[PDB]
């Protein structure tokens, strides 16, 4: 219902911080962006 | 002892690459931290963002990068 | 030229032989300031525990107890010798960190008193226009050595809480004594009664304490402030070289 | 409609930060790091 | 020197094949076995390639500890008679009838594997030396191209007769002299060919040592791999030239203790993760070789999966690349902060969603898919360090 | 010249002979 402005490019802003995570070769030991992916994926399209 | 009394001689013939060397070694330095410089620029434009989506119905902020020094 | 660079090597050579003849004298003990000092100190320790345990009450350590409970306004009538052993304890570790401070900070100020009339400090300053850094780095290392003693004095009197074999001598003093004084005698919970055995806990804390202080001092604790002094000085003299 | 749907957007900022937390002190690590290093060319050489 | 480590069976054909986006190698399960193969540099005029084979003494020291494994009474077995050959293929046959198939349990991969190299000796008898490993090239063996060679090499029969490969082929990444080398599994049951192992990582020639680990998927290392890291850990003289990767991540997308497990252990072991990489070889390479392909075609289907596609009972089979298409799209979550909005349908066949929903978006969604495999960023990273 | 030509990259010089005197 609340689909602002703000939120229709929200999808890839997320994708650009993952990238910068997987680029950095020292910090992809702290990779745990799964529980990110469950969650936003609950947030668009919402399923109740 | 004697080595160690011949230390200026080393200095000058070694003066002619130091430069050199200095020169391209700052190079190094600039280039790398230009680097990140870029990188954290895209990190800063891409979370405000976000916090302006969430800033319409929630108040859980994130954490925003500004005056580095 | 090269005549100066020969002459700076040998101040590096006599200040390495000054520093190690300072320190190794030390250790000998020919260095007669220093061992008035510990002799002070080690007299100091002796008299605060003689003095600490004869002047011990029961009701304050029954005082301590009710502190640490503030959800109780009793104690279970035992307690007192737990608290009189944390007591005992962490005041005497309390004496043990005020007299090192001083002793550490009296052999700097006289070490740095007496070096600034040796040639080879003069020598250097009248070499160069700077110190050199001597007292920075002598700042420094002073500090640093001043944590580790500290550590050293609380990681060895905290064993003195854990209760000795001598602690449970029976002869000296039965627990079951609190049955006398329990056993329809001690209607009222004031803690009142309890008084009456203070001689006897005093005596067994004695035995018990008198050993676990006389060997710390007088066995391991020198040997600590020696090998630590020797160990941190000496690199720190062959940086400054 | 109105409690536990922006509780779905609360929790995907809760999830966020742990990794948004590190890349921060990441970049301020490097980028401090390089900063002690001497800039000028006189300074530069003198050190070697 | 590059050079490819792992457990036999770990998808080191498959990776390999997956950097140069071209299928000169062979994955097929089971039948990797002591296959070494060296890619170099050439111009496209000048490309070309080298073969060789073993000997009968292997050929029967390996038939003998096949049988042995499959305690088969193989008294002096002559593989030259096709009549014994025929009696061992029943006996294969009627084992596989037994087991169900091929690829249902690992004995009966073996005694397939035992039934393709009987067959496949059979196949390649006369090109066979006593002693000598015969050499060939393209010419002296009339193959006309490599793309011939590929697919006489890609073959069961001709892979498990075929020792080694020297492929010379045209590509970017090999131009500035970048040779990479696939050694045997460590853990095979020859101990010869493991000693060779050790002796070409531990030879100072080599350049940089790749290690692919299981345990991403099996999450725990064996006492193989263990043996491995013990090896490279206590040698400092080659700790500084370490590149550790991890293949087959996306079983660990869709299970939650397994991701869990993975990531405590490289948080914990692993602390110079500067050289630590993930990827996916086996969605890297199709999806590579997909793009090659059109909606034409289905998209591959009846050019590239046309035989994978082929079932038994006629049904159009799911590809393994298929199969897991529309799980990574379902479950996976990689799609889920990207602009597609993909949709898988129930009542729809995987085959019919596959051509669905490349109909629908096409090959930006397979850019995405590859970009998060990150065979991508793994090539960029070796070439800036050689 | 060997020296030039490594001077573009490295610095690992070699040893030169003058004034033998």
């Amino acid at each position: 219902s609340k689909i602002a402005p703000q939120c229709q490019n929200l999808r890839e802003q997320v994708n650009q911080l993952i990238e910068l995570l997987r680029q950095e070769p020292t910090l992809r030991s702290q990779q745990d962006t799964s529980i990110v992916e469950t969650a936003l994926g609950k947030a668009l399209s919402p399923r109740f | 002892q004697i080595i160690l009394e011949q230390y200026d001689v080393a200095r000058k013939y070694r003066e002619q690459t130091l430069e050199q060397d200095a020169e391209e070694k700052i190079a190094r330095n600039s280039r790398l931290q230009s680097e990140i410089k870029q990188k954290i620029d895209l990190y800063q434009t891409s979370i405000v963002s976000i916090n302006e989506c969430l800033k319409a119905m929630q108040i859980f902020e994130q954490l925003p990068v500004i005056t580095e020094s | 030229l090269t005549l100066l660079n020969q002459e700076m090597q040998n101040l590096g050579i006599e200040f390495k032989k000054y520093m190690s003849a300072q320190i190794n004298d030390v250790v000998i003990g020919n260095d007669r300031e220093f061992d008035q000092d510990f002799t002070k100190l080690k007299a100091r320790m002796v008299a605060r525990l003689d003095e600490l345990l004869k002047t011990f009450s029961v009701m304050n350590a029954y005082k301590r107890a009710t502190e640490s409970h503030p959800r109780n306004s009793t104690a279970p009538f035992i307690a007192v010798l737990v608290e009189a052993l944390y007591y005992l304890a962490n005041e005497l570790e309390d004496a043990f960190i005020e007299a090192i401070h001083e002793l550490v900070k009296n052999f700097f100020q006289r070490l740095g008193d007496r070096l600034r009339k040796v040639d080879c400090y003069h020598q250097v300053y009248r070499l160069v226009g700077n110190d050199g850094g001597i007292e920075q780095l002598l700042r420094r290392a002073e500090e640093d050595i001043t944590k580790a003693l500290v550590n050293e004095a609380r990681t060895e009197c905290d064993r003195y809480v854990r209760e000795s074999p001598r602690f449970y001598d029976e002869g000296t003093f039965s627990i079951y004594q609190f049955r006398q004084t329990l056993q329809q005698t001690s209607q009222g919970y004031d803690a009142q009664a309890i008084v009456e055995a203070e001689p006897a806990i005093k005596e067994l804390l004695k035995l018990d304490f008198e050993p676990k202080v006389f060997n710390t001092v007088r066995k391991n604790f020198r040997q600590t402030v020696n090998n630590t002094l020797k160990t941190h000085l000496l690199p720190m003299a062959e940086e400054q070289a | 409609a109105e409690e536990k749907y922006p509780e779905l957007f609360a929790t995907l900022a809760n999830d966020l930060q742990p990794l948004c937390i590190a890349l921060r002190q990441f970049y301020l690590e490097n980028y401090r790091q390089l900063d002690s290093q001497p800039r000028e060319i006189a300074a530069m050489k003198a050190q070697e | 020197e590059i050079v490819f480590a792992g457990a036999f069976s770990a998808g080191k054909s498959m990776l390999i094949n997956a950097l140069l986006e071209r299928e000169l190698l062979y994955s097929a399960e089971g039948h990797a076995t002591g296959t070494e193969c060296h890619i170099e540099y050439a111009n496209a005029n000048e490309e070309r390639v080298v073969l060789t084979f073993l000997s009968e003494a292997e050929i029967r020291q390996q038939a003998l500890i096949l049988a042995k494994y499959l305690n088969v009474n193989v008294g002096d077995l002559n593989i030259n008679q096709p009549e014994a050959v025929k009696v061992v293929s029943q006996y294969c046959q009627k084992i596989i009838a037994e087991e169900g198939g091929e690829n249902k349990s690992e004995r009966a991969k073996q005694a397939n594997a035992l039934h393709l190299l009987l067959i496949g000796f059979e196949q390649n008898r006369e090109r066979i030396n006593t002693v000598q490993n015969s050499t060939y090239s393209m010419d002296q063996l009339n193959f006309s191209s490599l793309a011939e060679a590929a697919g006489y090499a890609r073959r069961g029969a001709n892979s498990a007769v075929l020792k080694r490969l020297d492929y010379f082929c045209n590509h970017s990444l090999l131009k500035d002299g970048n040779v990479l080398v696939d050694l045997p599994g460590i853990d095979a049951p020859v101990k010869e060919d493991a000693e060779r192992a050790y002796r070409k990582i531990e030879s100072p020639d080599t350049s940089a040592v790749i290690c692919v680990l299981k345990p991403a998927a099996a999450g725990d290392m064996s006492a193989e791999e263990t043996q491995l890291l013990e090896r490279i850990s206590k040698n400092h003289g080659i700790r500084d030239r370490v590149f550790y990767v991890f293949n087959r991540i996306d079983d660990t997308w869709y299970n939650t203790q397994l991701r869990q497990r993975l990531e405590g252990l490289i948080q914990s072991q692993f602390r110079d993760n500067s050289r630590v990489y993930k990827t996916s070889g086996l969605l890297g390479f199709y999806g590579s070789q997909v793009k090659q392909t059109n909606s034409s075609t289905r998209f591959g289907l009846d050019s590239i999966f046309a035989t994978t596609i082929k079932g038994f009972d006629g049904e159009e089979e799911t590809p393994q690349f298929v199969s897991e298409f529309n799980n990574y799209c379902a479950n996976s979550g990689k799609l889920l902060s990207t602009a597609f909005r993909v949709s898988v349908n129930g009542y729809e066949t995987s085959n019919e969603n596959y051509v669905r929903i490349l109909s629908e978006w096409g090959i930006p969604l397979v850019d995405q898919l590859i970009h998060d495999s990150g065979i991508e960023s793994f090539r960029s990273g070796i070439g800036l360090y050689l």
